[PDB]
C-alpha cells in the first residue's frame, strides 16, 4: 500500500523502468498478482 | 574426377557446415539477427520477445 501522482501507475508492472520502478518501488519481471489504483482528492498537501 | 564419390562426401561436409554458420545472420522475423542489438536497443519484455 502506498501513495503517488497518477500519472505513475503505468509503472507498477513487472519488468518496468522509471522514476518509482528505479527508487521506490519495482515488482519482478514473473509476478502473479493484481495492481489497483484510484484518484483520492481527499488527500489533496 | 575419376573420385567423384569421395569428393561429394567432402563437398557435401563443407556446404552442410556452411550452411549452419550463414543460418546465424538470418532475422526469423526478429528486429536484427544480431543477439547484442536486442539486448541493448529494448527493454527486457520486449527484447525476450525479440
Amino acid at each position: 500500500s502506498f501513495v503517488i501522482r497518477g500519472d505513475e501507475v503505468r509503472q507498477i508492472a513487472p519488468g518496468q523502468t522509471g522514476k518509482i520502478a528505479d527508487y521506490n518501488y519495482k515488482l519482478p519481471d514473473d509476478f502473479t498478482g493484481c495492481v489497483i489504483a484510484w484518484n483520492s482528492n481527499n488527500l489533496d498537501n | 574426377s575419376a573420385l567423384g564419390k569421395l569428393q561429394n562426401v567432402v563437398n557435401q561436409n563443407a556446404q552442410a557446415l556452411n550452411t549452419l554458420v550463414k543460418q546465424l545472420s538470418s532475422n526469423f522475423g526478429a528486429i536484427s539477427s544480431v543477439l547484442n542489438d536486442i539486448l541493448s536497443r529494448l527493454d527486457k519484455v520486449e527484447a525476450e520477445v525479440q
